[PDB]
This record gives C-alpha cells, structure tokens and sequence, in this order.
RNA sequence: AGCGUACCAACAACCGCAUCAGGUCUCCAAGGUUAACAGCCUCUGGUUAAAUAGAAAAAAGUAGGUAAGGGAAGUCGGCAAAAUAGAUCCGUAACUUCGGGAAAAGGAUUGGCUCUGAGGACAUUAAUGUUAACUCAGAACUGAAACGGACAAGGGGA
RNA sequence: CUUUUUCGUGAGCUGAGCUGUGAGCUAGGCAAUAGUUCUUUAACAACAAAAAAGAGCACAAACUGUAGACGACUUUUUUGCCUCAGGGUGCUGUAAACAUGAAAGUAAACUUUUACGAUCUGUUGAGGCUUAUCCCUAGUGGUAAAGUGU
C-alpha cells in the first residue's frame, strides 16, 4: 500500500572507489538502487531536477550528500516516484516516514 | 588479536654497551576472556597411531556451542545435543572406567566466548587440550572437577614464560616471482616485460623441476612460531590495567579511541614482546614449549616503566582523554 | 532468463567459467544463455496451442522428444592484416518438439524323468 | 545560337579488395593572455560519433607519476630519463682567414597595490585653455621568501 | 512306524519339575524298482510380490571482508544486522558576514566631513572533513521475496 519517506544520502560513501569520469553516473544509479530496494519497487523514476542537481559541480565532484522524498503509488501494480529537497543543513536529520 | 603498543624497561645485562638504560620495545595484545570445559576424549597407542576409546560431554552446554553445528542455526529447530545429555551417569562412569584402564592419553574439549569480544560472529570456537601430568587416574579426577566451569587465562601461564604462537598469516591472493619469492628484476630494455625469470631450465631433463619459481598465491598460510615471551598478564577487575609503579596514573590497557579496526577491549588479557602471524580478530593459538627453556632469557623476571596509550589514529599526543581537553581549556 | 538459475554446460564448455548456481545440476560450469530460451519459449507455446485444439490436459503433457539440428550457415567477411580475407560465418538450428499424456516348454519325456528324480533326490 | 549547371569532396560518396587511424590541389578567418595565424580557455557555425555494452578489479602488459641515503658503482656504450630555458641589467678566455668564436663561461632581478617623473597635437595670445596613445624609468607598503607561478621554453666545458 | 525304558539339556516352570531339545535301551513291521553313464540341478550372497509380528538438513537470497581473477573461503538474518544521526579519536589551519576598526598614499566640500585602497585585526584553535576495510550507542527508520535438492 502506499506510504512516503524522507531519507538522506550521503554519496561519498558510495563514490569513493571510482575514477574522475564516472562519479556522477555512479551517485545516479547509487540512488536509484537504494530507493529501489528500500520500497520493494522494480519501477523507480527520477524526477528531472534531482539529475539536475546531482550534476551542478560536473561530472567529477557531486555533493557529498542529498536529501530526497520517496512516494509509492498505484499506477508491476506499483512504482516509486523520487525528487529533491532543497535544505541548508544536514546537522540533524533523520529520516521518517 | 588486538593490536599493538610499545612500553619502557629497563636492561639488566652486564656486559652490553645497554646494561642500565632505558629502552622501548613493540608488544601485541591478545585478548584471552576465560574458555569453558565441555568435554572428555581418551586415546590408546596402535601399531597405526592413537586411537579414540570414546568421548563423554558435560550435563549441559552453551548455545554458542551449539552454532558451531550448523550452517545456518536461525531457520532451524535446534534438536542438537537434546537427547544425549539425558543419559544415566551410570554409563558415563563405565565408560571414564574403561577409558582408566585401557587409554594412556586424555585432552579435554573447551571452547571460547565470542560474546564477551567485539566480534561480529557468534560461533564458538572448538579445541582439544592436552593433560600432561600425573598418572591416568589423576589425570582423570583432574579434568572432571572442570567439566561445567571457567578456564581463567592465569590458571594456565605465568608471567615472564615463554611461548610458541600458532595462526594463519594474512593473505594477499595472486602475487609474482618478484614479490612471491624475491628475484633479481630484469633490466629496462627486456622485450615482452621484466618482472620474471629468465631462464626456466636447461635442455635436458625435458621437463620443468618443481624447484622452478614461479606465480602463484601468497598469504594465508599456516605457521608455529617460538619463544615469544609474556611482559604481564591483565585483569578485567583491574583499573589500573596499564599503570606501573614509576606512573601512577590510573589506566587501562585500551588506547584513546579504541583499537584501530578491532574495538575496545574489556576482558582480560596478554602483553607479548614482539609480533604474530595474523590479521586483526584472527584467532591465535597459544602453547607451551615442547621442553622447557632454561636459558637466561626464559628465567629472567621483567619489570614494567611506562605503558603508552596514546591513539594509534594518526599521530596521539595525550596519554588520556582527561589531559586532552586540560590542556585546551574551553572551547566554542 | 532472469538468472535466478543456470544452464549446466556438459559438452561445448571449452573456456566457459565456474557458477555458484551450478552446484544445484552437482557440476561446476554453467551460463544464461537468454536468446536460446526465447526461442525455445516460442516453440513451447506453439506447442501448448496446438494441444489445446486436440482436447488434451496440458497438466499431464510430458516432452518426450528434444531434438536439435545444425542447418546451413550464412556468409560474411572479416579482414585481417597483410591483405588477407577471411571467413565469418554463423550457425543456425532447426528444433522439434512432442508431447505426450502420461498418467500415474519341452517335455523331452527323458528330460522328464531327469527332473522328477532330481526332485526326488532333495528331499 | 550550341553545350555544362542536382549532390560528395572525404567526417562512411575519391584511390588503397571494405562504411580501412593512410594518401589527396586552392580561397575566407572573431575575443582574452602573448613577440606570435604558437600553446591554453571562450562567442558565431558544427557536434556529443566511432566493427559493442555492464560489473569486478589480483598476476602480467602498455602509456604515465613519485621515491629516504648514495650519485654511473649499471651497461659494449649515460641507451632512456633528469637538469637548463622568456625578458632586463652586468661580465665574457684560448684561438682566428680579423668577418668570428658568443646565448662562450658566469652573476643579479621579476607578483600585487598606492604614487612620482619623461616622451604629442590643436586654437586664442613669453600666458591662456581643449584634448589623446602606448611605452620606459624611480620610490613606499604588502605576503607561510613567493612571483617567465599553468602554458611555452638551449645543458655546459677540455 | 509302534513297544519297554535311561541320561544329559532349557524356553512357560521354582539343583519341585511337566514339556521343548539332543543321545540311547528292549521287542517287533514296513518301504526303495523309471530297462547301461552324459553336472550327482544339492553352496554362498541378493532381489520382488503378497501374509503376519514390530511407529530434519543443505543449497539458493539479502548482509559481511579476517577472503578474492572466477569458483572457493570467513560471517549475520530480530538483545542481531543495514542505515542515518549524536558522541570519540584524528587531518587541515582560523570560514561566510559585519566593524564611523587599522593601512604607504591619493582628491574634494567648507576641524571635521565625505570618497578609493594590496593587505592586517576582533567576534575565531574557527570552518570543513573523518569508513567506503576507524571506535561507542535496546538513539531514528527498516529487515524483502517462498524457489531447488534430499
Ligand atoms: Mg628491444
Ligand atoms: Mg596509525
Ligand atoms: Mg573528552
Ligand atoms: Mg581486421
Ligand atoms: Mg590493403
Ligand atoms: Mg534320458
Ligand atoms: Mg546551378
Ligand atoms: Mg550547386
Ligand atoms: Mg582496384
Ligand atoms: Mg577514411
Ligand atoms: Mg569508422
Ligand atoms: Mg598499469
Ligand atoms: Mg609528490
Ligand atoms: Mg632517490
Ligand atoms: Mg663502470
Ligand atoms: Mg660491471
Ligand atoms: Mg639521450
Ligand atoms: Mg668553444
Ligand atoms: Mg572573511
Ligand atoms: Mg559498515
């Protein structure tokens, strides 16, 4: 059945072992893994303006964490929907559904 | 296997350019929780080696020692050792008689504690420990006064002994001749490469000699090595596990930010002058000498001046965490 | 398809590498060869609809015979160095397939005589 | 009056057996830094494609980078690599066909910021006004003593 | 096969003692035949169909990195683990912003007032970063699929 969370990433963690030409792909399918596994869905979608901020710095530092929504909804009879949160700090988030 | 540290002593050797001066020497630490006793093995002596009589285990035994029986204990209805320990005591003295009069060697099973460390694994440990000693019946009042109980470190060594070590080296996997066995490397101009050997063997045994170097694994192999000698045997009920008489300062033996890679240690413990075979965590097998040294060496009694509790994460500075936020006094 | 599980190679294994997912065939290699099943899945529902007209059970059908035939190659060409042309040809297959309904002296009067008193003898 | 006029011109339309990293003649030519149509970055126009993709990442290879103390002991042999390089101001031997050798050999300096001085034209009277453009000298402050900071760029001698 | 009788030997019977089992003692009555030999079908161990007496684990999967070319190996699957956060321990070297604070000097209104200015100082041992193979924490939110063999 549906639900939303909001969790952080922190993509360092993820990115450390590859070379300069393939960070930001590696974050890309990093999350959409992780989101994948997390809401038990084989259909995940990107919303555009998470991929353009994943890329803001180029394609050889992306930031080293993100903030993100995760919603499942009813359309394979359900799939994940994942955008961007705009926050200023990241002391003291945790994650809730 | 813990990690390591260095100490201060003093020499006492006449005739050395170091006969009364201070010097630092490396150390590694074992964490040594106690074992628990669970049960009984006889052997007698055959044209065709030693042979098991029979094996008798104790009243009751741990879950711990039960994992070690299984792949995969948490999808399980765990029947292991349910039906045999509820057996008359009048068969197990028949069969500790028949093991009196017809075996002449008896090692006892223990097994360790990994609860009480900072392992991941919950799997106990099992071995076989030989009993030398008296006599067979001796031997036997001996081991079953220990049959549910608690095997304490100090019941088993003494301080300034001397020990043989047993473990597994850490592993490296596919290495070269260059790395593998240490031969000379080829000069620059060599054609198709010159980390190798240049000859394999003359014409005419039409073979190659298994003497040849060659590539291949390295790492991961199984050693025995002697004379390693005890520096000081710790306590969990100590809290001055590190001090010494010339430092007052009461510590323990765990540096300032734990162990790199291994965890805290709050057991009891060994202090060993020099190095051992192994990774972190890796298991390390502890025997006594095969017949006991009597050189100046092993006798001599070792007193401790200073052990260093400085963090091993990048270059420590304090001996405390106390001393560390004195110094700075109030921060933002 | 999915590689949840294995195909065990027996016969053309020449350089094919070791799986964990063999172990259940109690072999060492195998692979996940996705086109040949695809194309064994076309013939086995053809072979489901062609039942279903002839008025059988498809739960009691049984593949009693698998058979796979080379037929004759295509033709291409590679290059290679010093002027030279060479051969790059393919290797096509037939396949057929059935399924079928499964459920679950001499008197020789001397000869005679000879074993009548043989007889007699063992009791 | 008659004949030609589409399209490619290599990036897969030409020659090399091919949709081959080769070969193949002319014209146009922006901004910044600079002696510079060099090297590096950019606007107009063009593109994001190459007989394949994913994951893992040890031996060994090929194209690179660094290394304490010593400094050719290596090797037929300093082969390969390293060291030097732009401008300005000083100083330059033997020998010589008197022209050279010569950038001989050697030595010092170089950023940023705030100032001082020197180099023209025009129109009313030695005075008065109106106006440029790039160079070259000197001084005070300033910084983890650094400044041809990347690019570019001689090793020398008997 | 009957008759007259003895001794050992044990099941039910407690070296009472019937009887089971063997070995004998008297007196008798009653068989064998396939036409001249063709291996004298004779042992040991199995199996099948009926009748009676007795009746669990491993692989896979998701984690782990003490392991590693791939296989293989070391681990965990609800006081565990993964995740993010707080704390510790370290590395770098004092953030962005304001200050009618400083600054070699400069020009422009009438003792001050305005303007420009490399760089410096205060808030500031500050700010950032720290396991992906660092340490501690019943802190937050999770912990999925039901497949294969025997
Ligand atoms: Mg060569
Ligand atoms: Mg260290
Ligand atoms: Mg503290
Ligand atoms: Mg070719
Ligand atoms: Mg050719
Ligand atoms: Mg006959
Ligand atoms: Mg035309
Ligand atoms: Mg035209
Ligand atoms: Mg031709
Ligand atoms: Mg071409
Ligand atoms: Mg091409
Ligand atoms: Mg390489
Ligand atoms: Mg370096
Ligand atoms: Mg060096
Ligand atoms: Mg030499
Ligand atoms: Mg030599
Ligand atoms: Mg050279
Ligand atoms: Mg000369
Ligand atoms: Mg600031
Ligand atoms: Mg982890």
């Amino acid at each position: 059945k549906p639900v939303t969370k909001f969790i952080t990433i922190n993509l360092s963690k993820l990115t450390h072992k590859v070379c300069y030409k393939r960070k930001a792909p590696r974050a890309i399918k990093e999350i959409r893994s992780i989101a994948g596994k997390l809401m038990h869905t084989k259909d995940v979608r990107l919303d555009v303006k998470l991929n353009k901020f994943i890329w803001s710095k180029g394609v050889r530092n992306p930031p080293k964490r993100v903030r993100v929504k995760l919603e499942r909804k009813r359309n394979e009879k359900m799939y994940t929907i994942v955008e961007h949160v705009m926050v200023d700090s990241y002391k003291g988030l945790v994650n809730e559904c | 296997k813990a990690g390591m540290t260095h100490i201060v002593r003093e020499v006492d050797k006449p005739g050395s350019k170091l006969h009364k001066k201070e010097i630092v020497e490396a150390c590694t630490i074992i964490e040594c929780a106690p074992m628990v006793v669970v049960g009984i093995v006889g052997y007698r002596e055959t044209p065709k080696g030693l042979r098991i009589l029979s094996t008798v285990w104790a009243n009751h035994v741990s879950d711990e020692f039960r994992r070690r029986y299984y792949k995969n204990w948490y999808k399980s209805e765990k029947k292991a050792f349910t039906k045999s320990l509820n057996v008359p005591e009048a068969t197990k003295n028949c069969l500790l008689k028949r093991i009196e009069k017809y075996c002449t060697v008896l090692r006892a099973i223990c097994h360790t504690q990994p609860s009480k460390t900072p392992l991941r694994m919950k799997k106990a440990h099992i071995m076989e420990v030989q009993i030398n000693g008296g006599s067979m019946k001796e031997k036997l009042e001996f081991v079953k006064e220990m049959l549910e109980k608690n095997l304490p470190v100090s019941t088993v060594f003494n301080p300034n002994e001397m020990i043989d070590v047993i473990s597994v080296t850490k592993g490296h996997g596919t290495k070269g001749v260059v790395s593998r066995y240490g031969v000379k490397r080829l000069p620059r101009k060599t054609h198709r490469g010159l980390r190798k050997v240049a000859c394999i063997g003359a014409w005419h045994p039409a073979r190659v000699q298994f003497q040849i170097p060659r590539h291949g694994q390295k790492g991961y192999f199984h050693r025995t090595e002697r004379n390693k000698k005890i520096y000081r045997i710790g306590l969990k009920t100590d809290k001055n596990s590190a001090s010494t008489d010339a430092d007052i300062t009461e510590k323990k033996i765990t540096p300032m930010g734990g162990f790199p890679h291994y965890g805290v240690v709050n057991e009891d413990f060994l202090l060993l002058k020099g190095c051992v075979a192994g990774t972190k965590k890796r298991p390390i097998t502890l025997r006594k000498n095969i017949v006991p040294q009597v050189s100046r060496d092993a006798l001599a009694q070792v007193s401790l001046k200073f052990i260093d509790t400085s963090s091993k994460i990048g270059h420590g500075r304090f001996q405390t965490s106390e001393e560390k936020v004195k110094y700075y006094g109030p921060l933002k | 398809i999915e590689k949840k599980r294995c195909v065990p190679f027996r016969k053309y294994n020449g350089g094919v590498g070791r799986t964990n997912q063999a172990k259940e065939f109690n072999h060492t290699q195998g692979r996940w060869p996705a086109k040949s099943c695809k194309f064994l899945l076309n013939i086995l529902d053809n072979v489901q609809a062609n039942a279903e007209s002839r008025n059988l059970d498809v739960s009691k059908l049984r593949l009693i015979h698998v058979m796979v035939n080379k037929a004759r190659p295509g033709r291409r060409r590679t290059y290679k160095a010093h002027g030279r042309i060479n051969p790059f040809m393919s290797s096509p297959c037939h396949i057929q397939i059935i399924a079928r309904e499964i459920n679950k002296i001499s008197n020789q009067n001397r000869l005679k005589n000879k074993s009548v008193k043989k007889q007699q003898t063992v009791q």
